């Protein structure tokens, strides 16, 4: 009816603690490239800014 | 309105168009620049019927080949009443002979105007590249400051229907239906001009504007009504007097003065008050 | 055609509320020519063209009778329609020999859109006559038939000495009144004259003021 | 909120509150309700901080505006802002509203209430509504004073027309007519049935020498004359179509002892309604 | 798209004790290390201990 | 009408907001111990009685 | 209100290395016209690239959030029509818990991932106190049960006001106040309790849903001019 | 309009009139590079425009939680479910027509029964 | 009492219905704007009216 208008906390504390593969493929080696020829060399990438073909082999 | 021609709701919408300031830029959709090799052949389908219709029933030898299209929307030159030839003449005195012009009729589906400029007899080798952004300026004042109808400053109009008491032809007052315009903007003199309306009745929101057509006597008395809408709209009921004695203090200096510093304050009455 | 009648009914509105003032100044004008038809304008005014000829326009008025027991001082009155619509040199300096030649001792001049500033400086150059310029526009309403604009009656030098003996006031004291207002310039206001403004009182039904020129 | 979907135009998702206080608001309505009330508290400290400055600049711009001995009002340095308080010389707190009788009705109407004529049988009086009303019928001297009251009636509605456009009648007026002829009519007790004693040429000298005595100023010159005539323009309009010739013999009943007693009255109670020079 | 909303709550920060005497610590040693340094360079100038 | 409840009751009121708790299951209770249903008692003028 | 809190900012940069561990595209690579598809991550209003598969990286990121390994604080916003992923750590963001709302197919529509057993322990700790293992709030986060949700994230989120009603599939009282259903079967998330979003002062107001709003503000500014017992000492 | 961009540097082209063959060329402002053009359009102004009505639909829009659900019919593959929105034009004079999107072949129409 | 709650019950339910019916024809766009107000602002004092005479 009204859901019990009472806040019941004095007795509920009770009753709570009362109730308790195929070689179809190719394979190639990787090994890597010697140290040796890596001191005091710089590899970079270069990225050419343009929407044609730039080559400069050839171009 | 007019006292004998107030109930007629028909002459009222004449009335209401002849005041409302439009602008083409309300009644259009799109704008297009669209290029034609020659002033006599059209590309687009659309348009191959309205160049036969004129160009037979018809100089254009120097008209310039690029065209400036206006696509109107057929449902707004329906709202206010409006028709492709007297716009097409609004543009036509805008610039009197420096463009050609033609329009389409009422019963096409579409609502196009084609406009060209036709260059002089002297051959401007340096305006060919802005030959194209000339067009783009001119419609864009075309848009704006082509005034179709109306007064300025004049946004929009609405008609509604008050009720005033007018003595009856055996003596008695009754209630009588009347149409009234209500304007957002404020144009009086200009607007107190247009036929049809009673100059007699005419009235504004802003007492300034009275103040400069009809004089400080009119002034004071729309400054009186204006603080007295405001006292009565909360249904509050003052003395007239004390609201008398308010506008009249506003009005003694043959003027509107205000109740700040620069008002009143300003006047000749002794530093220390 | 109807750019033509447009300008043609504004010229006829104009010319109704420039007789009105005439008459309203206290000059003899009667009721008959106030309320001259439409038609009758055209007829009278107008060309087999049909653009009318504003020179013509142009009338004579003298003071009545009553204005002048009461202002034994008023002289004749001259009315010009300018018929160019920009008002020049030339056409003013004529305006003005025409206003001095013949003892007018006020001349109104009526021109379309503007008159030059080289013009307009040369207005107030033949004293005591006075001239006074007023735009159409301006004219096609009378201003002084609406309903919030009371009543002006202009007060004669005895009226304004009695005025301020029996309230025992000074020409500082008094409501003041711009020059440059509507109905001042309607009533061709000089500073110094009092105009008595009768308007209608919810709380008295009729409440007489004054104001003074300035 | 984050609970409704996007797009949701429902009264329940827009802020519509379908319960009562009794019934109790749900989470969303009580958030939504909040919402509306934070605005009247914002306008109330807001509207208190501006009205205030307003109040303060109106009083500060009228407080040296005095009423005079002469019954103008000037400010401090003399100036004149109205040449009669009110343009009536009317205090405020003597002012009640009252109807005009002439504005209102219908032509026919007007006829019948204030029109008396002696010489047809139209309009004729009654000649036992008073103790002479068997030898006033077929008298000119009299019927040409009762012409002059209503023609002056008839002129009075057309001014009150002309200022009155709307037809309104109940206007504010410094005297209250309706409560002193009550007055008359319960202090003597006034028969009702019994012819009463007046006269015609009483009633209407009566009238018209009271509305003389009705002063606001007291200049003996022509241009006082004048305002002071203005001043009571609306008043007498009042006075006029309250004690008319036919409503007081016909509606009143009046005695002449009665009729006496409410012009003392009349006369009594205007001039207090008068505004004291000095007020600010 | 709609301007943004200056009163969305979403957009907005609250600064409690700990930011709060954050920017004020940051200020104040921020002052010391400067009046260290003038120390410093006062001691070198001058030639004192 | 809820704290009369509790009162002859010996019970905790509960008044949050958002409850199933209505005014109707109130006065029920109310009821059921020999008072008006809405709270309503007869009473006595102490000057007179 | 009473169970809102304010968060305290964490390091954002181990998110950052976390996002492009999972495919978040750097933005040194980024051509709008080969991928007008992807959506933009924002960490703390820095836009640090763009994923092409949102809704799995959205789903890692929840995950990640509800069992414990990135800050509850964190705030997570995607929005879908706007095509962004917000992801905001620093300190000042305004939160408030709400229980987390799944499927849960067993049952056939969405309900409450908090259950009885979890309530029972909840209150088995809470009155021990006055031995089963502890269970306390932080035990609720950690297991996904509730979230920390703050204003922004609220913009992508559907609520419900209570699991009585709302959350179940879908005479009635005269006296009961009129309560919309609402019809919707896609809630994220359920109120713990509408009655938090109301303030300390608030929340000593008996009834306040039966009082006009002004009032209950009135009272809250007179609730702490009542004589009482400040302290014990 | 449909913007063209230069070929050799990307740049924006414009408009150019060849009075040799009366027709229409693209040229670059910078580069010297010329296109014919394939269309006689070259300016677009919309003071009334509907587009942007259906912006934001994306292939996960039914994911969403927010967006409200609906029992109406697509007209595409005869099915109950699908999620509607009004337009995302923010200006203030737009008729409220829903827009619906179907979670079955993302098939956009809308509810308007006086032009559509 | 009882009766008048429910009159009161379904006197909010046929406002409430009311506005169903208008944000039908709107999302139609079958419903054409008030002169001097725009379709959004038709709609809503066409809302507000109903809504305000249903307390009433
Ligand atoms: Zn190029
Ligand atoms: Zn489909």
């Amino acid at each position: 009816t009204n859901a019990s208008p009472f806040i019941k906390r004095d007795r509920m504390r009770r009753n709570f603690l009362r109730m308790r593969d195929p070689n179809e493929y190719n394979e190639f080696p990787l090994r890597a490239i010697p140290k040796e020829d890596l001191e005091n060399m710089r590899t970079h990438l270069l990225k050419f800014q343009s929407k044609k073909k730039i080559n400069p082999v050839t171009d | 309105l007019e006292p004998g021609h107030a109930a007629d709701q028909e002459q009222a919408k004449l009335i209401r168009s002849a005041i409302e300031h439009t602008t083409l830029k309300s009644v259009t959709i799109a704008s297009e620049i669209y290029y034609d090799p020659d002033p006599r052949s059209t590309v687009i389908p659309e348009d191959e019927e309205i160049i036969q219709l004129h160009f037979s029933l018809l100089s254009f030898d120097q008209q310039s080949p690029w065209l400036l299209r206006l696509e109107l929307d057929r449902a707004a030159m329906n709202d206010k009443d409006l028709t492709m030839g007297q716009v097409g003449e609004r543009i036509k005195q805008t610039f009197k002979n420096d463009l050609f012009v033609i329009w389409s009729e009422d019963n096409d589906e579409k609502l196009i105007i084609r406009c060209r400029v036709v260059r002089p007899k002297s051959l401007d080798a340096e305006t060919e590249a802005e030959e194209d952004h000339m067009l783009k300026k001119i419609e864009n004042t075309m848009l704006e400051n082509i005034t179709l109808r109306g007064v300025e400053n004049i946004e929009r109009v609405v008609m509604m229907k008050y009720d005033r008491k007018v003595p009856s032809p055996t003596g008695e007052y009754v209630k009588e239906p009347e149409w009234v315009l209500e304007t957002d903007g404020v144009n009086l003199s200009e607007v107190m001009t247009v036929p049809g309306i009673d100059p007699t009745r005419i009235y504004t929101n802003s007492f300034i504007d009275i103040m400069e057509v009809l004089g400080i006597e009119a002034g004071r008395a729309a400054l009186y009504k204006e603080v007295y809408n405001v006292i009565a709209s909360d249904g509050s009921y003052v003395n007239y007097r004390h609201m008398a004695l308010l506008v009249d203090v506003m009005t003694t200096q043959g003027g509107l003065t205000s109740v700040t510093r620069h008002g009143f304050n300003r006047s000749n009455t002794g530093a220390l008050m | 055609d109807q750019e033509n009648e447009r300008n043609i009914s504004r010229l006829w509105r104009a010319f109704r509320t420039v007789k009105e003032m005439v008459k309203d100044r206290g000059y003899f004008i009667t009721q008959e020519e106030v309320e001259l038809p439409l038609e009758d304008f055209k007829a009278k005014y107008c060309d087999s063209m049909g653009r009318p000829q504003r020179k013509m326009m142009s009338f004579q008025a003298n003071p009545t009778e009553e204005s002048i027991s009461k202002f034994p001082d008023m002289g004749s009155l001259w009315v010009e329609f300018c018929d160019e619509p920009s008002v020049g040199v030339k056409t003013m300096k004529t305006f003005v020999i025409h206003i001095q030649e013949k003892n007018f001792q006020t001349g109104i001049f009526v021109y379309q859109n503007n008159i030059t500033p080289s013009a307009m400086k040369l207005v107030p150059s033949i004293p005591p006559a006075t001239i006074e310029t007023f735009n159409e526009a301006a004219l096609v309403v009378n201003i002084t038939h609406h309903e919030l604009v009371p009543k002006h009656i202009r007060l004669s030098s005895d009226e304004k000495r009695e005025l301020l003996k029996r309230y025992r006031l000074k020409e500082s004291q008094l409501p003041r009144i711009q020059r440059a207002d509507p109905v001042a310039l309607y009533l061709g206001l000089k500073r110094g004259e009092v105009v008595k403004i009768i308007r209608k009182s919810e709380t008295s039904g009729r409440y007489a003021s004054y104001r003074i020129c300035m | 909120l984050p609970h409704f979907s996007k797009d949701d135009y429902s009264p329940e998702s827009k802020g519509f509150v379908e319960n009562s206080y009794l019934r109790g608001l749900t989470p969303q309505e009580f958030f939504f309700h909040a919402m509306g009330g934070r605005e009247g508290l914002i306008d109330t400290a807001v509207k208190t901080a501006e009205t205030g400055y307003i109040q303060r600049r109106l009083v500060k711009a009228l407080e040296d505006i005095m009423v005079h001995y002469d019954n103008t009002t000037r400010n401090s340095l003399g100036n004149v802002i109205q040449f009669i308080y009110g343009e009536d010389g009317m205090d405020a707190a003597h002012i009640e509203k009252q109807s005009l009788d002439t504005i209102g009705g219908s032509d026919a109407a007007f006829e019948k209430r204030y029109r008396v004529d002696l010489l047809n049988t139209d309009h004729t009086l009654d000649p036992s509504l008073l103790e002479s009303g068997s030898e006033i019928l077929g008298d000119l001297k009299l019927q040409v004073l009762l012409d002059e009251e209503y023609k002056q009636l008839v002129k009075d509605r057309k001014f009150l027309r002309e200022v009155f456009v709307d037809g309104e009648a109940n206007w504010p007026l410094p005297v209250n007519i309706r409560r002193i002829i009550q007055n008359a009519q319960q202090t003597f007790h006034i028969d009702h049935t019994k012819p009463s004693d007046l006269t015609i040429k009483d009633i209407v000298l009566g009238v018209k020498d009271l509305q003389e005595n009705l002063l606001v100023l007291r200049g003996k010159n022509e241009i006082i004359q004048n305002a002071q005539r203005d001043a009571v323009t609306l008043f007498c309009c009042l006075l006029r179509s309250r004690l008319a010739t036919r409503r007081v013999l016909q509606e009143y009943r009046l005695t002449k002892q009665a009729f006496d007693w409410v012009l003392s009255n009349i006369e009594a109670q205007f001039l207090r309604s008068v505004v004291h020079p000095g007020e600010m | 798209k709609d301007q943004d909303d200056r009163d969305h709550f979403g957009k907005k920060r609250l600064d409690l004790a700990g930011p709060l005497l954050a920017q004020l610590f940051k200020t104040l040693f921020k002052k010391l290390t400067k009046d260290i340094f003038r120390y410093m360079q006062r001691t070198v100038e001058e030639a004192h201990d | 009408l809820l704290s009369k409840v509790a009162a002859l009751s010996g019970n905790e009121g509960d008044a949050s907001p958002f409850t199933d708790i209505t005014v109707e299951g109130i006065s029920k209770l109310l009821r059921e111990h020999g008072y008006q249903s809405r709270g309503f008692e007869v009473m006595y003028n102490g000057h007179t009685g | 209100s009473l169970m809102s809190c304010i968060s305290v900012g964490t390091d954002p940069m181990p998110i950052i290395t976390f996002l492009s561990e999972w495919g978040m595209e750097p933005l040194e690579d980024y051509v709008p016209h080969q991928s007008p598809d992807a959506t933009r991550v924002f960490v703390n209003g820095v836009w640090h690239g763009v994923h092409r598969n949102p809704a799995r990286l959205m789903e890692t990121l929840r995950t990640l959030r509800r069992k414990g390994d990135i800050n509850p604080e964190v705030s997570m916003i995607r929005d879908i029509r706007e095509k962004e992923l917000k992801i905001f750590t620093d300190a000042g963001r305004v939160y408030r818990p709400l229980f987390i709302v799944e499927d849960d197919e067993s049952l056939g529509h969405k309900e409450l991932k908090v259950r009885k057993g979890h309530i029972a322990k909840l209150m088995a700790t809470e009155y021990q106190d006055i031995d089963v293992e502890e269970y306390t709030w932080s035990s609720l986060l950690n297991e996904g049960l509730v979230e920390y949700i703050d204003a922004e994230e609220e913009e992508s989120i559907l609520i419900a006001m209570q699991p009585e009603d709302l959350e179940p599939a879908e005479d009635v009282d005269p006296a009961k106040r009129i309560r919309v259903s609402h019809h919707a079967t896609t809630f994220t998330h359920c109120e713990i309790h509408p009655s938090m979003i109301l303030g300390v002062a608030a929340s000593i107001i008996p009834f306040p849903d039966h009082n006009q709003s002004p009032r209950n503000t009135y009272q809250s500014a007179m609730g702490k001019q009542a004589m009482g017992v400040f302290l014990t000492n | 309009t449909t913007f063209r961009f230069c070929r050799d540097c990307n740049n924006m082209l414009y408009p150019r009139e060849d009075k040799e063959n009366n027709r229409l060329l693209f040229e670059c402002r910078t580069c010297s590079y010329v296109e014919e053009a394939g269309s006689p359009l070259v300016y677009r102004h919309e003071l009334i425009t509907n587009i942007g009505e259906t912006a934001g639909v994306v292939q996960d829009i039914g994911s969403d939680p927010t967006l409200p659900r609906s029992d109406r019919e697509c007209p595409k593959c005869h099915s109950r479910e699908n999620v509607f929105f009004q337009s995302q034009q923010r200006r203030k004079d737009t008729s409220m027509v829903l827009f619906f999107v179907c979670l079955s072949c993302s098939h956009i129409f809308t509810s308007d029964q006086k032009n559509k | 009492d009882g009766p008048t709650m429910r009159e009161i019950t379904e006197t909010i339910a046929e406002a409430k219905k009311k506005v169903l019916d208008v944000t039908k024809e709107a999302q139609a766009n079958l419903l054409t704007a008030k002169h001097g107000m725009t379709l959004r602002e038709s709609f809503e004092d066409n809302v507000v009216r109903f809504l305000n005479e249903a307390r009433d």
